[PDB]
Parts: C-alpha cells; structure tokens; sequence
RNA sequence: GUUUUCGUUGUUUUUU
C-alpha cells in the first residue's frame, strides 16, 4: 500500500502505431478523454471559453 | 550563520533545470491564481506560456535557497541566475 | 501435471528428455511458471489400466 | 419528469427513423439511447 | 504397443521405408540419413506414422517442420484462444461466456489427422487473402 | 482532458527511467493509444498484443514540471551508454535503406508531393540533379530536404575512398546528403548517429520533428514504390545446393577422420580439457565451420534483389544466420553448452544404434527450414528451443530480483551543490561524480 | 480526348477500351463507381417475431447484404434528405417477409423470393428483390423446420457503398494498362529471368512486345488502360458506368460551385 | 600463467613470478594482501569484465559508483540482506529492503 | 496458424487497398519484417498451397513430413498461369499506378482471438475505494484503479 | 560561361550492381593525365565504351525555388543533352599538378583527376556539368 | 454456418449458388469444375464454397422447443 | 466504442465550408486548399489535371490522416494566373473530358448492343 | 430534495 498502490486518473489499454502522429503527440481515445477531467481554475483569460 | 553572504555564492550562476522547472511551475501556478503578471500576456491565455516569458525576460521575483549538504543554505535571487 | 512444486527453479525438470519419444507433446507446453512441467499425451499414448 | 422510460423515435436529422428511449432530461435537451447502435445520444427536444 | 522403459532395448524403423536398405538429390527436401556405420540392421519395429508424436492443438499448424519449435510451441497455446464453434447446442446451454464465429471455414492447407479431429467439421476461422508488403507504415 | 495537454507514460517493466515519459495529448476517435513508431524502442514493444498506461495531471506545476522534464525529446540521449536511444526503424528504416541507392530517381509531381509531405520544408523547391533531358531528383535530395540546415557528417565505411566506388561511406554537408547509403550504423540508436548530432547541435525539438518528417517521406515514398517479401526469397540455384552439399560432405568427413583418431588412442588431449571434452570441442568446431561456410556460400549467392538480402543489408530486421539457417542449414544442436545427450541408455533416441558419434547422430542438424527437418532433428531443435524458453524464463525473474535488490541498495544517494555523491547520511560516496 | 471501345460488354459487366486518358483520371472514375454509387439495401429490419435458429442481427445483417433493383435509386430522396415526420414513400421503401415451416418433419428453405416490395416510392422500379433468374428463388435466405415461423418486416434507404460496402454495386473491378511494362512502372522479380517466369497478361494482345534492341522513351506515358465493370446486379455494368460518371461530374459540378460562392 | 585455485601470498612471492603484477580473479584476496582500493580496482575490472564480455558498453561513471558505494566503509559491503541492513542508515529504509 | 499474432492497424475500404491486375486486393496486410525473424516458412507453404488449390478446387493435406515440395508447388501454380512463387504485380489504389516490385499474394487461414480491444479499456478518476485503506479498488470489472 | 570543356573518350563503361546508372571511366582525348570518373543514369543517356563525350561545365546556365523550364527561356544546356544539378563537395589540392575535384549531383559523384590550371576555375559551390550528344 | 451472402473479397453474391453448388457436388462433379461451372473465377471468390462449411442442420437437427 | 461514424464521410457539416482557402505567404501567388469530405478520388483527379497546366509552378496535396475526412493541397499559380483561377479552369477541363467520355460510352454502348 | 452502497480470501487460468 505505501510504495506502489491504485491511483485515480490513470488509464490502461493496447497501443497503436500511427506515422501520422508526432515523436511526443499520443492518440487519444476520445471517450477516454471525456470520462477523465483536468480540475482548472476559472481565470479571466478563460472564463467565456 | 543560517545563509551564506552573497560574495561567497561559490554555486554555479546557471539556473538548474530542477530550479528552472521548479520557478516556471510556480509562476505559472501563481498567475493563474490572479497573481499580477511581471510581463504582458498578449494571447497567450495559459499561465504556462505566461511564466516562460517571465523567466526569459528574467522578470520573476523569487530567490532560491540553497541548502548545502552540510545543512547551510545560500540565496540566490531569480533574477540572477544565468538562463541558458 | 507435475506436482513437483515450483520451490527452486533447477532444469531438469521443465526441460525435454529424450525418455518422452512419442510419449507427450514436445510442443505444446505453458508459459512461465507451468511451462515444461504440465505435459499432454500424444497422440498415440496410451495409459495403463 | 414523467415523460421520460417511454418509446421515442426520430422524425428528422442524421439518424432519421430510428427508435430509442429517454434517460436524462435535465432541461430543454433531451438525452436518447438507440436499440441498433449500444450508444446514447443527445437530441433537441422538437425532434 | 511399447511404453516408455520398453522403448530403449528396441530398434524401430522410423518409416517404413526404412525398413528395406536403401540403394535423388534434390534440393527442396529434407535429408535422410546415411546409415552407414554398420552394415547389418536387425530392425524390430516400425514407425507407423512419427507426426504423431504432436499434440491436439500441435497437429494443427500445416508443416510444422518448416518453422521453428518455439513458435509452434507458441501457435498450439494460442490456438486454444482463438473463437469458433466448439459445440453444437450452444443455445440450449446458458454458459457465461460463448464466442462463434458466423461463417468458420475448413482450412485450405489442413494436415490428415483434422479429419480425426473434425477441425474441417468444426472450424474456428477463415481463410483470406493476403498481401505480405509495407503499405502504409501502419502494418508494422 | 483536452488535445496537446500534458500526460505521464509509463510501460511496464519500467527497467530503466526510458521505459516512461510524458506526451502532449491528441485525441482521435478509437479505443487505442497511438504511438510515433519511434517510440517504441525504449518501449521495445510491439503491436503483438500490449496494453499501456497513462497517468492525468490535476494542476499546473505538476503540468510545467512534466512539460518541462518528462518531455520526449529530452530523453532522446541515453545516458546508458551515453547514446541515443531511439532509432528509424523497420519500414522506415529498410524503406530509407532503399531511398539513399545511387540510381535512384523520382517525378517531377512525385517530387512535389513529398515536399508537400514535410510540414518543415522551406517552401522552396530543390532543382533536380539532372535537369537535361527530364529533370529529375533523387531521394537523396529530399532526404536532404527533410535535414535541417548547417548539418555535417562523414563515415569511412572501411577505408573506403571519396568515390564511394561501393557506394558505401557517407557524407552530409549542411544538413545536405553528399553521398552514401543510410543504414542503422547511420540512423540506428548507435552513438555519434546523425539522430545524435542533430540533438546536440538543434536541440530537442528539430531533432524529434526530424524523426517525424523522416517517416512521413519515408513511408509515402514507399506506399508509391509497395515492398513485399516471397517465399522464393529464401530459395538458392542448384549449384549453389551442390557445394553446400560438398562442403557438408568434407566436415563430416573431417569428423569421421577425427573420430577414426580419437578411437585408435591417437588424438591429442586438449589443455585441462579431456579426450571426450576435446573430441566433443573439436567436433563442434567443425560443425560450426561447416554451416558458417555453407551459409557464407549461400549469401554469396544471393542477389541483392532479394527482399531478405535487402532486408538484412537494411537490418531493420533479420540477420545472416537467419539466412544461413532459413536456406542452407539449420546446423549443429546445442544443449546446456553440449550436444544432444544420450537421453535413452548408450543413445539418445531408439531409432539409433548404440554407441554412435556421427554428427547428426548426436544432434547436428543438416536440413533447413525449407527442406523441411526429419523427426530426430526436429526433435533435437524442440529440445533447443525448450531449454531456451526455460532459460528466458528464469533469467527474467532472477534479473528482477537483482534489479529490485540493487536499486534498493542505491535508493538515496545524490549530487549536491558541492558536487559531491553523499548519502542521505551525508557520507560522500566519490570525491566527484565520475570524478568529472 | 477520351476514348472507348468496349471489348466485352454484358448486363453486369462492361469490359472495354478506355484510352488517350489519365491513369489518375481512370483511377477516380474506378473509385467513383465502386465506392461513390449511391444504391439501395435492406438497412432497417425489423422482427414481429421469429423462431429459427439464427441470431436476428445476423438475419438482418444478411439481409442487408442483398442487391436490390435500383434502377431509380437516382431519383428517391435519401431519407436524411426527406423532411417528412418519420418516413414517406417518397424517402424509404417497404418490403417484408414472412416464413413459416410447417410440418414436424423437412426445412422450409426461405428465400429472397420471400421478399416482397410492400411499397416504394413507385412508380420506381426499385425494391425489387434482385435474381439471377426469376425461377431462381435468390439467395437462400433462411431454414425454417417443424414449428418455426418468421415474420419480419424491413426498411430499406438509398446509401453509397462509402457508408456501408453492402451498397457497393460493382462485385469487382480490376484494372491495368501497358501490360508488357513498356512504361518499366515495375521491377520484375525473378530467379533466371522475369520473361521466362511471368505469363502473359489477357490484353497483352493489345500491345505490341517491345522489341529488343528497343531504346527507352522516358517521354512514355500510361495512356491505354484496360477494364471491366461488374455489378453485383443491383444495376447494369452501363448504368453504373454512366452513374458514377454523372456522379464524379456532379462532385465537380458542386466543387465549381462553392468556388464561385465562397468568393 | 594462468593457475587453477587461487593462493594469493603464496605465488606473489615465487621466482620467477611478477610479484608486481600478480592478479587473482578473487578480489576478497585483494583485500586480504593488496588492502582496499586494489580491491576496488579488480572489482570493477571484473565487473566490466563480465558485462562487456558480449561487447555492449555502458558510461563508466556509473559502475565507478557502484563500486565506490560498496567500498564506503573500507571493507566489503556484500549485496545481500546482512550488508545493506546492517548499514547505519534509516530504519524506515533498511527494512523496506 | 504459425504464432503470428497481430492486431488490426486500421482498415482500408475496397478501393483503398492496392490491386492485382485480376481486381483482387487482399483480405489483410502483414509486415514482411516477420518473417526473416520469425521464420515462418510453413506460413508461406500454407499461402502458397491455399492459392494453388483455391485455384484449382480442393483441398491440400499439410501433414508434415511429407516429402510434398514447395517446386512442385510451384509447377503447378506456372501450370495454372501464375508466378509459381505467388508474386503478383500489384497496383496502387488511391492512384490506380503500377507498385514498383511485384508482391507476394494469396490466401491463408487465421483467426480472430477473444481478447478484443474493448476487453481491455478502462479508466479512473474517482470512485470506489477500499475502505481498510481508502485507496482505488482493484479490477477493471471493479473500477480498478491503476497501482 | 563554360567554367571548364573537354572532350572524352570512355575508356570503360560500368554498371556494376546498379543497372540505370554506370560507373564510366574515360580521358580526356585532348590531354592525357585528365582522369575523369562521372555517374550517369544508363537509361536516360545511354552510352557504350570509347564514346567521345563534349564535357562543358559552367555555373550559372541562365543565358529560387526550382521551376518547370518554360520552353521559352533558353540555357546553355540547350546545345548540350545530358545536363545535371551538382555540388562541389571536395576540390583537391592533391600534387604538383593532380588536382582531384569531386562533385556530387546529390548522389551522382565524380573524379576529375587533372592539372590545377585546367580545375584552377572550377573552386565552386553548385556545377553543371554539361554533356554533348 | 451458411452460405455467405457474398464474397468478402470483391462482394460478389454467392448464397444463392449454392444450392446449385450441392446439386453439381451431389454427382460427385470435380471441384474445380463445378467452381467453373459456377462461373467463379477468381479463387477470391472460390474459396468460401471451396472449404465453406454449412452446419445450420445441426440446429434444425436440434429439437426445436416450440 | 470510440469508432466514429460512417454517414459522416460524405456529410459534410453545415458550419463548416466543403473547402478552405488560405493564401501560402511562404511563396508567391501560393494558396492552401484544406478539403473537406473528400478524398484521392477528386484530390488526384484534380491535381493531374492542374499539374498538366503550364502556368502553375508549385502544386501538391496530401491527407494529413487517413481517419480524417478532410486533407489538403498546396497550389502556386504563376504570376500572372491566381491559383483558383487555374483550379476553375481544371474544374471546367475535367469536366468537359468527362462528358466527351461518357457521351463516347454512350454511343459505345449504343452500337456494340 | 437536495442527497446517496457491495464483500472477502483463496484458488486456477491465461494476458507480456
Ligand atoms: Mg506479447
Ligand atoms: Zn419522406
Ligand atoms: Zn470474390
């Protein structure tokens, strides 16, 4: 439980191979995406978007 | 006793990327909660970018502090330190 | 099955011996811990009553 | 909302003609799954 | 028959063929072996067919004499994972987990003792064209 | 969790700090994680049925750090061997193999759409090398294209002249292909490679869209030329079969000359190394000359057409012994360092006699995969294969454990700001890390 | 320009002569056909009840897998298109089928014949099962034995083959052009000798061997191409042929039109 | 001369012998007669020895710190549990191991 | 049937494939860097047979030691008018042109495996945890939490 | 404007591996000790041993980005009817009189083995070399 | 289990056929030559019914329970 | 799951423009044409035809990502022609070359019947 | 009206 243990916000599945996709980018599946979340505070440079 | 004078500062005068990364999260964690910004944001909404410019104009208001292995520490002001 | 146990790794074991000549599938074996010691019989293996 | 666990089914737009139910009704927008497809989708109330 | 122990104070004859002493050359075929260093055999059995030495899932690799062990090896695990049509009244049995394929095709390329185990009765994929090439990078 | 965000990256066994980074976010529909194929090779995974894991940052800091330290293109060198990691590799590997062959030419339009195809391109078309009659260019120059500018590079492939008269050898000038054929001990993960240059000199972010350009011209340039591979690949002529055969039939004769020696009481004893051991050394030597001079024989053979001669000139894959084995012969059975054991009394298999030493009669194999493997030989190279798969089983888990014990041994030491490698203790471990 | 000379021509095939053209053009033409046809298949099945012996997806997916007569297909709206309320005549058709096996013992073998055009937009000729022949019953659709009824009842939707392959009207269409690599686009593996170890390509008649001595003209270009143009029945190898060319046009037609309005 | 079993003290001595240059595989007879950073220097000969002996190379710098870690104290520190758990070090570390 | 796993890249429509000159495009795509690694020469055989007797309507026997030749294989497959290594000139299909080298084309038998894609998707930002630690449960089926 | 011109005598013609391209050898017919080596693509010009070859090279054939050639403009490569795109890539100065000036027409390499004052000219960047029939 | 509805390959239809494909087996025709008969050329298409397997009898063979 | 849908290939949505003009200040008179619903059979199509015409110096398409319906082409018309002129223009041609083959066909398949 | 929950421990199997 101390050293390793379950984290949240953590997602698992197979890999693909994409040419189209740059050394850094990583294809996400959009589900995936919807389902996790980034908590972010409410600025002025954003809070109409 | 507890700081070094500011003429002995025997450390490096670059900025560690540890200490780089270290002021550019906290910058940018500090303007994205309201902090008034040392630069102008023009487009660029995200504080991250925001705290980039900051650091390479040199304009981030922090001081380091150094503590050597033998427990002393050194302070070193962010403006100081050599950007490479 | 082989219940030998897996307490000490050694070789003989999982490892093939001539003395399965047309006795057990040389092949087929599992992965990892099971491998070499589960066996399956041939094909024209035949078991005494 | 009483209108709602009840056969709907579409008159207009891109999946035309397919029946579904309602789940979610949180407001002016309502929210359907399909017996075709195993997926829910969002829709306008008027169609 | 001959168990394990009876085996060894025996000499077989792995083909049939082998049997009678031999007396060509061709170079898209295995090698026989030389038999040479004594010039009189007393032979005592014969192999009736040494593919038999595989096991169930084994047998159904085509020419697994043509790849390497491991990977035959490999293909008799997997295959046991691969869907298809295991039974017949599928329906009538409530089973948590039950996978078929609508449309299993006997293989093209099938070794003999399939017919023993119905494999072309009861099949568990299709054969498909193919292209062995570098088309996209995305086959990689 | 919006696209070009910054995510972790981890992969499991994480051997080395290379087995995870961070990555920006690009969402696309599908229920896979896609990957540059680069990035594999730290990874050293392929598509054969493995899974991954990702991990979401929840505030800034957290992003910047990452964005800052776990980014990519920083960790293209390998402090391992204090090399790059990474590489081009297969399809885009073998495919530039091919792209960099001296008669190499490509259309006008042909031309116009790879450079579209380089989202770095400068905009301004290369001219042709040849302009009279067609005008035409050759991968060299968009390869060179793709290079960023004020790049260098020179390689002497053994002693080889400025000609380059095999074409070998290579030279980059500005970033501009002067001549030669790339290859892995050019583009591999190797160390000094043009990968590594362009890190050191533009930095992290030239050097990875380098590796992204690189594939898009690669693969398109391909996709419009196909590669494939044939089973008649791995087929010689006839003659080629026949010397095979002659020099097959004069090892084994060396080794009955070598037994009707050792069996008279005439061989010499080997130094700490008995007659048996010495009459089994000597005929393992013998098999191994012989299936080296066959395969060598073969090679020699073949032609460079062949896509498994290209494929291994490449080496994107495959090696020469996989052709020595594929065509000519499999060889000589190894087991525990030894050959095929007498697993039945006095003989390893019934269908033997006792008390034979012939080659194949203790586990050498003559055939190929091609000809196909009679039962015994088959069976010895079951037995082979076995031992193997055995031995990678238990080595990966006693090396884990070794690993797990040795990184709980140095958990804690660090550099200071003195420079020096103390222990959380404080105990200076080197009076200077590396002494550098 | 564009020239043809049919060379073989048939209900579902149309093998001719396309020459003094482009190979990107012939390309895009082979494409427009094969994937940018829109047609008609069974897509909405719906089951009153059943009682054989297979899953109902998979009776209805096989039942989109049948060519319907799609003859009018160009003029029925696509139901997307239809702003009636449901579906109308004029955007869907109705078709239905209903087995039962009577008779503990034997297998009623239902078939497409069993199909019916219930309605559609008429007078179109579409919704019409499609048969070889019309004592042939079709495609054997379903088994039904003692005690196994089906009634069923379908809605098919005009669709291109690029949102699903069951409205692909071309069985298959190949291609080739300069049949003796006189343009050298290929490099002709071999072991002796590619001549010796190749055949002969069907249109080879065509085209001259090149002779031996014969210099390369770098200045050659694909310009005789070779095709045949089957339909899985749906439609005639001509009326495909026309349709995809009307459809490319349209796509042009469109594109043009956008430029004008964009500007 | 290279000799099966080792005896150190012995052969150093021998006429004949190199006494200078003497090498044992064992470096636990290093420290017996060639105390401790002789010891240290035929360790990492050794190590490398057998990580390199397929050829594959790794940064120097790292191997001189493991056998620096491993010859802190002045005497050998043997990776096992006795060793690294008899180390002075945090409790809450040492049995973590 | 030669330990040749794969996933499936991406799919590409009727068109999107390349052609042969017969229209054939094939059912699937394979990396040829397998093969020289893997040494998958009875996968060969097997295409190359499958292809002979699709052509020729039967069906072939694979028992192994069988002295049945792969030059007779292809014999037969030049008697049936095709390049008796089973290379197949092959055309690009976005643009219809020629493919350079000629490819190895043909049939072959292969099945689909039970662990499916979605078999394996899961993700977890916040849910159940166990309560004796408060930390993310274990198990995809049970909201498993990444350790 | 021809930076450099001579004619030469292929004294050998090599295809070696590659097949479009040979390998040629040949010396200048109007001086010896002129061992030029050049790569040409067989099929786009092919040639056969002892054929006399103009060679002509000047830098600049305008009687940046790389255009179609409009028929209308001409060129000094009009006259001449093999023409390639180059790069100076090595300019020896070897001995007395063996100056060796390597180009490379982005892959296509050569070796122009001759006296300084016949490459004294040819210290470039970017050559055509400009071949007659 | 069926016949397929058409010929994964290329799409050509191939249900109905056969029908007529176990009529020219019945007489024991050479596989081959029924396949020509058929007028399925391409081994694309030749293959299902060459090595395609119907078993939906074993279902009806199965009692059914109504 | 996350498969999108197959309807969209060709539907193309409204607030979106079927094309997309932008000017490639890089180089002189070069647009950017980003497509929409559309793929090699028109990209191709249209850019043999362009590439045929003498007054463009620079054209080229590509598909940024096969999972897109949606790639782009970069065009540079010489001076004088503006690239969409010229893209008319192949528009026009093509479609002229079109109705001469199937008016050709026609008769074609008139006569042999 | 906001609000709001499913078990363990084992076993065996494979998944790399
Ligand atoms: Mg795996
Ligand atoms: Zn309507
Ligand atoms: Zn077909």
């Amino acid at each position: 439980n101390l050293m390793g243990k379950r984290v949240d916000f953590s997602a698992r599945t197979v890999i693909s191979g994409d040419p189209n996709l740059e050394l850094d980018q990583v294809g996400v599946p959009i589900s995936i995406a919807k389902t996790l979340s980034y908590p972010e505070t409410v600025t002025q440079y954003n809070i109409h978007r | 006793e507890l700081a070094i004078l500011k003429e002995e500062r025997t450390t490096t005068p670059y900025l560690t990327k540890y200490e780089r990364a270290r002021i550019l999260g906290t910058r940018a964690l500090q303007i994205s909660m309201n902090a008034p910004v040392l630069v102008d944001i023009e487009g660029e909404t995200d504080p991250l970018q925001i705290a980039m410019k900051e650091l390479s104009q040199r304009k981030i208001p922090l001081v380091i502090r150094r503590y050597l292995p033998d427990g002393s520490y050194e302070d070193w002001g962010c403006d100081e330190l050599i950007v490479d | 099955n082989t219940p030998i146990g897996r307490d000490g790794k050694l070789a003989k074991p999982r490892q093939l011996h001539n003395t399965h000549w047309g006795l057990v599938c040389p092949a087929e074996t599992p992965e990892g811990q099971a491998c070499g010691l589960v066996k399956n019989l041939s094909l024209l293996s035949g078991i005494s009553i | 909302d009483p209108t709602l666990n009840k056969t709907v089914k579409i008159r207009q737009g891109g999946y035309k003609g397919k029946i579904g139910i309602v789940k979610e009704a949180n407001g002016d927008r309502f929210r359907v799954e399909l017996h075709n497809p195993n997926k829910t989708i969002p829709i306008p109330c008027s169609f | 028959y001959v168990d394990g122990e009876e085996e060894e104070t025996i000499m077989i004859a792995m083909t049939p063929e082998d049997l009678q002493t031999r007396s060509l050359n061709d170079t898209a075929k295995r090698i026989k072996p030389e038999m040479s260093t004594s010039s009189h055999h007393t032979f005592t059995h014969c192999e009736i067919h040494p593919s038999m030495i595989l096991g169930v899932a084994a047998s159904i690799i085509p020419f697994p004499d043509h790849n390497q062990s491991p990977r035959n090896t490999y293909q008799s695990a997997m295959g046991k994972q691969a869907m298809g049509v295991f039974l017949t009244n599928y329906n009538v049995r409530m089973d948590t987990m039950a996978n078929i394929l609508y449309y299993p095709q006997k293989p093209l390329a099938k070794t003999q003792a399939m017919e023993y185990l119905k494999f072309r009765e009861l099949p568990a994929g299709q054969n498909a064209i193919v292209a062995i090439a570098c088309y996209s990078g995305y086959n990689q | 969790l919006m696209d070009d965000d910054p995510v972790l990256f981890n992969r499991q066994p994480s051997l080395h700090k290379m087995s995870m980074m961070a990555h920006r976010v690009k969402v696309m529909p599908y229920s896979t994680f896609r990957l540059n194929l680069s990035v594999t090779s730290p990874y050293n995974a392929d598509f054969d049925g493995d899974e991954m894991n990702l991990h979401v940052p929840q505030s800034e800091e957290t992003r910047a750090e990452l964005s800052q330290l776990c980014a990519v293109p920083l960790q293209i060198v390998s402090p391992q061997s204090n090399k790059p990691v990474m590489g081009i590799v297969q399809d885009t590997l073998c495919g530039v193999r091919k792209m960099t062959l001296r008669d190499t030419f490509i259309e006008y339009e042909q031309v116009m759409n790879m450079l579209f195809w380089v989202p770095s391109w400068d905009g301004v078309v290369p001219q042709p090398a040849i302009l009279k009659p067609k005008p035409l260019w050759t991968g060299k120059q968009l390869l060179s294209i793709a290079i960023p500018s004020g790049i260098h590079l020179q390689r002497t492939d053994g002693g080889n002249s400025l000609l380059s008269p095999k074409d070998n050898g290579m030279l980059i000038v500005d970033g501009k292909v002067m001549f030669g054929v790339v290859d892995k001990k050019t583009v591999g993960s190797g160390g000094g490679g043009l990968i590594h240059t362009v890190m050191r000199e533009k930095g992290p972010k030239i050097c990875a869209e380098l590796f992204g350009n690189i594939q898009k011209v690669v693969n398109y340039w391909l996709l419009h030329n196909g590669f494939s591979i044939g089973i008649g690949d791995a087929i010689a002529d006839a003659s080629t079969m026949k010397e095979i055969t002659h020099a097959i039939s004069s090892a084994k004769e060396q080794v009955q000359e070598i037994i009707y020696k050792a069996q008279h009481n005439e061989l010499e004893l080997k130094p700490g190394m008995t007659l048996r051991e010495s009459f089994e050394g000597e005929v393992s030597r013998t098999l191994n000359d012989a299936r080296d001079s066959a395969g060598r024989s073969a090679e020699m053979n073949l032609k460079d057409l062949n896509n498994v001669k290209q494929m291994v000139s490449a080496g994107s894959k495959g090696s020469f012994i996989n052709i020595a084995q594929m065509s000519a012969c499999v060889g000589q059975q190894m087991v525990e360092g030894k050959r095929i054991a007498f697993g039945f009394a006095d003989r390893s298999l019934p269908h033997f006699t006792k008390d034979d030493f012939s080659p194949e009669s203790k586990g050498f194999v003559e055939n190929s995969y091609l000809r196909g493997l009679t039962p015994q030989e088959f069976f010895f190279h079951a037995m082979a294969g076995r031992e193997g798969l055995i031995d990678t089983a238990v080595k990966t888990a006693e090396t884990g454990y070794i690993q797990r014990r040795l990184v709980k041994a140095l958990e804690d030491i660090m550099v200071h700001y003195d420079g020096t490698t103390r222990n959380s203790l404080g105990d200076i471990i080197q009076f200077l890390y590396g002494e550098d | 320009e564009p020239k043809v000379n049919i060379i073989n021509a048939q209900d579902d095939e149309v093998e001719l002569m396309l020459s003094d053209v482009n190979l990107s053009l012939a390309n895009s033409l082979r494409r427009t056909m094969l994937a940018e046809v829109p047609t008609l298949a069974i897509d909405l099945v719906e089951i009153k009840m059943n009682t054989s012996v297979l899953a109902d997806e998979f009776i209805s997916h096989r039942l989109g897998l049948i060519p319907l007569v799609s003859e009018d297909v160009e003029e029925m709206k696509y139901s997307r298109d239809c702003t009636c309320e449901d579906y109308c005549d004029e955007c869907s058709v109705v078709l239905e089928l209903s087995a039962r096996h009577e008779g503990e013992e034997g297998t009623t073998d239902v078939y497409s014949s069993s199909l019916i055009k219930v309605s559609g937009p008429g007078n179109l000729n579409v919704g019409e099962p499609v048969r070889r022949d019309d004592y042939d019953q079709g495609i054997l659709l379903c088994k039904l034995r003692n005690h196994q009824e089906l009634n069923i009842r379908c809605i098919a939707k005009k669709g291109i083959a690029k949102e699903h392959a069951k409205w692909s009207p071309c069985s298959a269409i190949a291609f080739e052009y300069d049949p003796h690599n006189k343009l050298k686009h290929t490099d002709f593996w071999f072991e002796v000798d590619a001549k010796k170890e190749w055949p002969d390509s069907k249109y080879a008649t065509w085209e001259e061997p090149p002779k031996p001595g014969e210099v390369f003209d770098y200045k050659a270009k694909p310009n005789r191409f070779y095709m045949t143009v089957e339909t899985t029945g749906s439609l005639k190898a001509n009326q495909v042929f026309s349709r995809g060319i009307k459809t490319l046009q349209e796509k042009l037609a469109n594109v043009l039109f956008e430029l004008e309005n964009s500007r | 001369l290279e000799t099966d079993g080792i005896n150190l003290a012995e052969v150093m001595a021998v006429p004949g012998v190199d006494s200078s240059r003497t090498y044992s595989n064992s470096f636990v007879e290093i420290l017996s007669v060639l105390g401790i950073e002789a010891t240290r220097s035929s360790l990492y000969k050794e190590i490398l020895n057998v990580i390199a002996f397929d050829g594959s190379y790794v940064n120097y710098r790292h191997m001189a710190l493991l056998v620096d870690v491993m010859t802190s104290r002045g005497y050998l520190m043997a990776i096992t549990r006795h060793g690294i758990n008899r180390a002075d070090t945090g409790a809450l570390m040492r049995c973590s191991f | 049937r030669h330990g040749q796993k794969g996933t499936i890249g991406v799919t590409y429509r009727h068109e999107d494939m390349p052609f042969s000159a017969e229209g054939i495009v094939p059912d699937l795509i394979i990396n040829p860097h397998a093969i020289p690694s893997r040494m998958t020469v009875a996968h060969l055989i097997e295409c190359l047979l499958s292809k002979v007797g699709s052509i020729r309507g039967y069906e072939g026997d694979a028992t192994p030691f069988t002295d049945l030749t792969v030059d007779a294989v292809s014999n037969l497959l030049r008697d049936n008018g095709y390049q008796s290594r089973g290379f197949e000139v092959m055309y690009n299909g976005h643009t219809g042109k020629k493919l350079m080298a000629q490819v190895f084309f043909g049939p072959t038998y292969y099945q689909r495996l039970r662990h499916m894609v979605d078999d394996k998707i899961h993700a977890r930002a916040r849910g159940p945890v166990q309560v004796l630690t408060r930390q993310p449960v274990e198990g995809r089926s049970r909201d498993g939490g990444l350790r | 404007s021809a930076l450099f011109d001579d004619i030469f005598t292929v004294q050998t013609v090599d295809n070696g591996r590659y097949n479009k391209v040979s390998r040629i050898i040949g010396i200048s017919t109007t001086n010896s000790a002129i061992k030029l080596t050049l790569d040409i693509n067989n099929e786009m010009f092919p040639v056969s041993q002892d054929d006399s070859l103009t060679v002509t090279l000047a830098n600049s054939l305008s009687l940046k980005s790389w255009r179609p050639p409009k028929p209308t403009d001409k060129s000094l490569a009009d006259d001449y009817d093999y023409v390639m795109f180059g790069t100076v890539y090595k300019f020896e100065e070897g001995d007395e009189d063996k100056i060796k000036v390597y180009v490379s027409f982005g892959g296509l390499l050569m070796c122009l083995e001759g006296g300084y004052k016949s490459l004294a000219s040819l210290k470039q960047d970017n050559l055509y070399i400009l071949i007659r029939r | 289990m069926i016949i397929p509805v058409r010929c994964f390959s290329c799409g050509k239809v191939v249900g109905d056929k056969w029908d007529a494909y176990l009529r020219l087996l019945e007489e024991g025709k050479q596989e081959g030559d029924a396949l020509d008969e058929l007028k399925l050329k391409r081994y694309c298409c030749r293959r299902m019914v060459l090595t395609h397997v119907d078993l939906i009898e074993k279902f009806l063979r199965y009692n059914p329970l109504e | 799951m996350n498969a999108p849908d197959r309807f969209e290939l060709f539907i193309l949505p409204d607030d979106v423009p079927k094309l997309k003009i932008t000017p490639d200040s890089r180089v002189p008179n070069c647009i950017i044409i980003k497509f929409e619903r559309e793929d090699h059979t028109l990209a191709n199509l249209l850019r043999e035809e362009l590439a045929l015409y003498p007054d463009v110096t620079f054209v080229a398409y590509k598909v940024e990502h096969p999972l897109f319906a949606n790639f782009v082409m970069r065009l540079q018309t010489e001076e004088g022609t503006r690239p969409k002129q010229a893209l008319e223009r192949a528009c026009a041609s093509i479609i002229n070359k079109l109705k001469t083959l199937d008016h050709k066909f026609n008769e074609e398949w008139n006569i042999k019947n």
